[PDB]
């Protein structure tokens, strides 16, 4: 199902280098990558959530 | 050091825009960075969860917005600060008279060299309407204090908005006298007190009156005072 | 709410009442140490199997 | 059918006991509801009902 | 991350001599800066600190750092240094101020100064038995409100809020209004208002009369 | 190092606790006043402040 | 401590020896006062008092 996404938001978490070589807590906490197809393709999970307001 | 100025006090009610105003001189004319701080009725410095330095962009913390809506700009000299459709909480004093506040970890940074300060700005949100203290314990009674030891003085009760005039016998008692001020009472309404503390055998000899005006409304009181320890209360 | 004779650091608070959800990520905090308190979501984009 | 639990209760999981979108009627409900039990193959269907049904707005 | 705290939660020192008030976090690189704020009145700057320093006043307050510890101190502090202490360094996902650590000049020891006030007097619409108590002139404040009142030990019933420090003497009011109904002004012929107060851990009262 | 105390309060090493004259007021002051905080190096600012009793014509 | 100099004169830095905004009066000071001047441990709050120079404009 499709609509999970209203019992469910965002977050901060923390993030080893938010680009100035600092670490912080951050919104876009950056949680696994997963690499397993193999044309190459990468699957990304982000403490954000996208395609919603 | 860089001479700094605000718009004057405002009274206000929820769901309307408020156009506060700061200015900023001497150097300066663009905007050192400057920041709309914010501190709620005699809280710890819990700041504005809105505006950060401004000058090029409206930013603000990662706060305000989400509950009350917030922005500011960048003229020459002179940083326009708006706050619109606020809630009673929004009642604070503004302190835009402030230093650079270097944003650590995105952007860019600033300096030491000279310092920058000054005086804050009240808006006043609010439920109550225009009425002088005068008319509720001063007008039917005489004010008396019975301390015996040295406790003695009198009271002011529930005008709104500011300002109190209060006065005393010849004036010259005002070098004598002690005075207490308000804050806005969680009814949307002040509170003032004002003594003449001294022991009994210092104090006894003279006779005593008091005098209060509320000069956003004119309703003026004058009235006799009776301290315990004098015999005009005997 | 107020408490009357005590400092600043004698005293500590967070928000609490949660009406919406987190994945249960490492680098967040658990709730409890109890068998928490759950829901699950169906993850997008599968593996297909295809010709490069 | 498959049956899905709260307490003292249990109820063909298709749809809860409760109004349809019950989430939307108590937000806090859930974290009641998938405490004691989520692992049966009808909570599936049970999570789908519990976030999408038919307000009085709404029909098929 | 972090948010600033500042060792000192309470201190009171004499006319004269120093303080030493502190704030730390696990990290600086980009200053925090020590600002004072009198009471009902704006901030104002004293110090910057993670490697050098500036001020806006000649060199009686003054202040450093060392690890992960930054520091504030006040020479010769007998002015209107009744104050209140804080620091920031603004950036990024939050930071914020310290908490504010509050510093005071020890005034002469007294009992509680409070008073008593006759209402609307002679009219009987309604409301017209609001007399007041208030807080004055004592330190520290360890202290809550009491009233004895309907000749009994009294609380609720009343209409509150706090009122600024005694100008001209050193401490904190607030003005609790016997809101009672109507004839309550005269049913019970004496008033006494009381604090409550964890160091001295027992009353002080005054009352009056209708005429004194 | 951090500030002395008078046993009483946590008050710092030198300030007159209410008023000059110190011994001068009562002779046995030293006696409660100068015992131990003396091994605190800001106590010697007191043996200024006590000693030069400074009496309303002791001025700068 | 020390100080700065200026053609015939020696004198203290850190306020000017031309009247106060001296840059934007006279911009070419600097073509009078740092030929081998640059030397002066004073010249620090010499180029202080200068340029960031408390104009009439500022307050303390």
């Amino acid at each position: 199902n499709f609509n999970v996404y209203k019992a469910i938001r965002p977050y901060l978490a923390h993030c080893p280098d938010c680009g100035e070589g600092h670490s912080c807590h951050s919104p876009v906490a950056l949680e696994r990558i997963r690499n397993e197809a193999t044309d190459g393709t990468l699957k990304i999970q982000v403490s954000l959530q996208i395609g919603i307001k | 050091e860089v001479q700094l100025v605000q718009s004057g006090a405002e009274v206000k009610k929820p769901g309307s825009s408020v156009k506060v105003s700061c200015k900023a001189f001497g150097g300066t004319f663009s905007s050192y960075a400057i920041t709309w701080v914010r501190q709620a009725p005699g809280q710890g410095l819990e700041w504005m969860g809105g505006i950060i330095p401004i000058l090029g962009t409206t930013d603000y913390a990662q706060k305000f917005q989400g509950r009350v809506t917030i922005t500011a700009d960048k003229s020459t000299s002179t940083a326009y600060m708006e706050l619109s459709s606020l809630r009673s909480e929004d009642t604070a004093v503004y302190y835009c008279a402030r230093d650079p506040p270097t944003h650590g970890g995105d952007f860019n940074y600033y300096y030491y060299g000279v310092a920058v300060w000054g005086q804050g700005t009240t808006v006043t949100v609010s439920s109550a309407s225009t009425k002088g203290p005068s008319v509720f314990p001063l007008a039917p009674s005489s004010k008396s204090t019975s301390g015996g030891t040295a406790a003695l003085g009198c009271l002011v009760k529930d005008y709104f908005p500011e300002p109190v005039t209060v006065s005393w016998n010849s004036g010259a008692l005002t070098s004598g006298v002690h005075t207490f001020p308000a804050v806005l009472q969680s009814s949307g309404l002040y509170s003032l007190s004002s003594v003449v503390t001294v022991p009994s055998s210092s104090l006894g000899t003279q006779t005593y009156i008091c005098n209060v005006n509320h000069k956003p409304s004119n309703t003026k009181v004058d009235k006799k005072v009776e301290p315990k320890s004098c015999d005009k209360t005997h | 709410k107020v408490i009357n004779n005590c400092k600043v650091d004698q005293c500590h608070a967070a928000v609490t009442n949660h009406k919406k959800w987190q994945y249960n990520s490492p680098l967040v905090p658990r709730n409890a140490e109890l068998g928490d308190r759950k829901g699950k979501v169906h993850i997008p984009f599968p593996l297909a199997n295809v010709t490069c | 059918p498959v049956m899905c639990l709260l307490a003292n209760t249990t109820f063909p999981c298709s749809q809860p006991p409760c109004t349809p979108c019950c989430y939307e009627k108590e937000p806090e409900e859930t974290l009641r509801m998938l405490e004691d039990n989520v692992m049966r193959p009808g909570y599936y269907q049970l999570l789908q009902a519990s976030l999408t049904c038919s307000p009085h707005r709404q029909r098929r | 991350e972090i948010v600033l705290t500042q060792s000192p939660g309470t201190l009171s020192l004499s006319p004269g001599e120093r303080a030493t008030l502190s704030c730390r976090a696990s990290q600086s690189n980009n200053y925090l800066a020590w600002y004072q704020q009198k009471p009902g009145q704006a901030p104002r700057l004293l110090i910057y600190g993670a490697s050098i320093r500036a001020t806006g006043i000649p060199d009686r307050f003054s202040g450093s750092g060392s690890g992960t510890d930054f520091t504030l101190t006040i020479s010769r502090l007998a002015p209107e240094d009744f104050a209140v202490y804080y620091c920031q360094q603004y950036g990024s996902s939050p930071l914020t101020f310290g908490p504010g650590t509050k510093v005071d000049i020890k005034r002469t020891v007294a009992a509680p100064s409070v008073f008593i006030f006759p209402p609307s007097d002679e009219q009987l619409k309604s409301g017209t038995a609001s007399v007041v108590c208030l807080l004055n002139n004592f330190y520290p404040r360890e202290a809550k409100v009491q009233w004895k009142v309907d000749n009994a030990l009294q609380s609720g019933n009343s209409q509150e809020s706090v009122t600024e420090q005694d100008s001209k003497d050193s401490t904190y009011s607030l003005s609790s209004t016997l809101t009672l109904s109507k004839a309550d002004y005269e049913k019970h012929k004496v008033y006494a208002c009381e604090v409550t107060h964890q160091g001295l851990s027992s009353p002080v009262t005054k009352s009056f009369n209708r005429g004194e």
